[PDB]
């Protein structure tokens, strides 16, 4: 079948910029493409149908074009209300296939994260589980990598993370990463560390603690 | 004016059944291509089902044999009957009018369906204690870990609302246990650690749970 | 005389599916060996009759219906199908007795900038009956207010254009279709084989 690849996943732009979102179909779909705009908590809004027909009422900024296998949505002059997620959709198909979506976010300067690591509390350890939390505070851009290490062994598969939306004041993100172990596993190792790599850091920053030592 | 008003979303166990309704105004349901589209938490759009003006119906492969779309002309209302529900059916469900080719211009506000085996449970609140090696004359981080609750949502405040600057309450993550967990953090001046009390206030209405957790520096 | 199947299959111009063309075939000898011995058809499905055993049968009338649709939609030209083409453009009965023949025509029916001369009906209040042909262009009333023949919101032109470009995937390329219907009434049989 026809696979819709939408790029990029995240796009940073400034108010008044010219924005280009790309939707690539795995084979020719003529002009059978639609574009949607969706803001957090709201229903999607139809912008353009048939690849180059701006829906009535949508401001002249939004421009759709492209034919065959490569399609583009163009916002000629981005306004404050245009920071949102955008979706392409294959038209006239049995599958009604959607693209993965492009999130257009507020551009700002680079900011390194402040990194903090938190051991599991004694109260949680009594319950048999140990949650170790790594915090990355007020950074930009959103791309950041958190590597958990336990006695210098790189951990994968036992952590989950969550990112806030862009702060309304300074447009930064914050990230929280939680490493979950059983109390038994937690007590078999000494050094717990999270290593953070980010554009604002000249080298990866590591915060760590030793189990049992204040 | 033109609006689609859907209802019927609820929390239900796997294998359960649920009917969603979509009352229309400004559009005649029986004369239109009408669709249901859903959006799982934090994911993209997924088309679910469509009913043609002439009555033909079609379904996505993920719901075939389990969901049924129908309509009532006298009530100008679209329906989605769901059977044998699964955890992956959890989503906001929208009804939409399809202009013909799949381009949907009229959307409802959506109704939320949650399918889970998890029991309703109030969270444990554990402290994220400020590090002992806090920067001399700088900023320190502390917070609260709100673990193992169901369903969403919880609310978190600090010092009963008196502390708002520097607070970050993160989106909850769904653990493999089926229970949610989140953290709320705040950055404060390191100098205030010995004199200012910091308490996170956690509210989980579904379990009638209210918890205040004092977050203090840890002593050796 | 021989039946004019060449006029139908090898016609220079084919019809839009909503206004499908019908050729009534009578009083002639039909050589079906020309059809089932051809390696140029991608679809050749017969219902209630065997293709090779067709030269031994007499019928009262034979009908040859022809039009252009997408490759995605050839599957709808069959008994018991639903979809935009089966519901609103060309509908075969459940007890259909005949053959559905199709082939790719992307070399003929697609233009560089996009061929739009081929249309299909998109809006219709109810499904077509078998062998019903609707050529109405009335503005379709999708809402409460009457349209009075003016387009606009909730008031749509009922036909839609195919976008036949050579760069389309196979399912979106044009296909020419010929539907042969075999009719046996209580009248003299005028169409036979060898
Ligand atoms: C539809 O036409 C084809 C092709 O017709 C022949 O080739 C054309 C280029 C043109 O020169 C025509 O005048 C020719 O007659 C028919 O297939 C041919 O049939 C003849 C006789 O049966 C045979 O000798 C050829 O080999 C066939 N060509 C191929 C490629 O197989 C076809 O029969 C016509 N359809 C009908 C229903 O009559
Ligand atoms: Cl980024
Ligand atoms: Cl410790
Ligand atoms: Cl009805
Ligand atoms: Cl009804
Ligand atoms: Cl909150
Ligand atoms: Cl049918």
């Amino acid at each position: 079948d026809i696979v819709m690849t939408q790029s990029p996943s995240f796009l940073s732009a400034s108010v008044g910029d010219r924005v280009t979102i790309t939707c690539r179909a795995s084979q020719g779909i003529s002009s059978y493409l639609a574009w949607y705009q969706q803001k957090p908590g709201k229903a999607p809004k139809l912008l353009i149908q048939a690849a180059s027909t701006l829906q009535s009422g949508v401001p002249s900024r939004f421009s759709g074009s492209g034919s065959g296998t490569e399609f583009t949505l163009t916002i000629s002059s981005l306004q404050p209300e245009d920071f949102a997620t955008y979706y392409c959709q294959q038209l006239n198909s049995y599958r009604y296939t959607f693209g993965q979506g492009t999130k257009v976010e507020i551009k700002r300067t680079v900011a390194a994260p402040s990194v903090f690591i938190f051991p599991p509390s004694d109260e949680q350890l009594k319950s048999g589980t140990a949650s170790v939390v790594c915090l990355l505070n007020n950074f930009y851009p959103r791309e950041a990598k958190v590597q958990w290490k336990v006695d210098n062994a790189l951990q994968s598969g036992n952590s989950q993370e969550s990112v806030t939306e862009q702060d309304s004041k300074d447009s930064t993100y914050s990230l929280s990463s939680t490493l979950t172990l059983s109390k038994a596993d937690y007590e078999k190792h000494k050094v717990y560390a999270c290593e953070v790599t980010h554009q604002g850091l000249s080298s990866p920053v590591t915060k760590s603690f030793n189990r049992g030592e204040c | 004016e033109v609006q689609l008003l859907e209802s019927g979303g609820d929390l239900i166990q796997p294998g359960g059944s649920l009917r969603l309704s979509c009352a229309a105004s400004g559009v005649t349901v029986s004369s239109n291509y009408m669709s249901w589209v859903r959006q799982a938490p934090g994911k993209g759009l997924e088309w679910v089902s469509i009913i043609y003006p002439g009555g033909s119906t079609f379904y996505a492969d993920s719901v075939k044999g389990r969901f049924t779309i129908s309509r009532d002309n006298s009530k100008n209302t679209l329906y989605l009957q769901m059977h044998s529900l699964r955890a992956e059916d959890t989503a906001v469900y929208y009804c939409a009018r399809d202009l013909g080719s799949g381009d949907m211009d009229v959307w409802g506000k959506g109704t939320t369906v949650t399918v889970s085996s998890a029991s309703t449970k109030g969270p444990s609140v554990f402290p994220l204690a400020p590090s002992s090696k806090s920067t001399s004359g700088g900023t320190a981080a502390l917070g609260c870990l709100v673990k193992d609750y169901f369903p969403e949502p919880v609310t978190v405040s600090w010092n009963s609302g008196a502390l708002t600057s520097g607070v970050h309450t993160f989106p909850a993550v769904l653990q493999s246990s089926g229970l949610y967990s989140l953290s709320s953090v705040v950055t404060v001046p390191s100098s205030s650690l010995g004199t200012q009390t910091y308490i996170c206030n956690v509210n989980h209405k579904p379990s009638n749970t209210k918890v205040d957790k004092k977050v203090e520096p840890k002593s050796c | 005389n021989l039946c004019p199947f060449g006029e139908v299959f090898n016609a220079t111009r084919f019809a839009s599916v909503y206004a499908w063309n019908r050729k009534r075939i009578s009083n002639c000898v039909a050589d079906y060996s020309v059809l089932y011995n051809s390696a140029s058809f991608s679809t050749f499905k017969c219902y209630g009759v065997s293709p090779t055993k067709l030269n031994d049968l007499c019928f009262t009338n034979v009908y040859a219906d022809s039009f252009v649709i997408r490759g995605d939609e050839v599957r709808q030209i069959a008994p018991g199908q639903t979809g935009k083409i089966a519901d609103y453009n060309y509908k075969l009965p459940d007890d259909f007795t005949g053959c559905v023949i199709a082939w790719n025509s992307n070399n003929l029916d697609s233009k560089v900038g996009g061929n739009y001369n081929y249309l299909y009906r998109l809006f219709r209040k109810s499904n077509l009956k078998p062998f019903e042909r609707d050529i109405s262009t009335e503005i379709y009333q999708a809402g409460s207010t009457p349209c009075n023949g003016v387009e606009g919101f909730n008031c749509y032109f009922p036909l839609q254009s195919y976008g036949f470009q050579p760069t389309n995937g196979v399912g979106y390329q044009p296909y020419r279709v010929v539907v042969l219907s075999f009719e046996l009434l209580h009248a003299p049989a005028t169409v036979c084989g060898k």
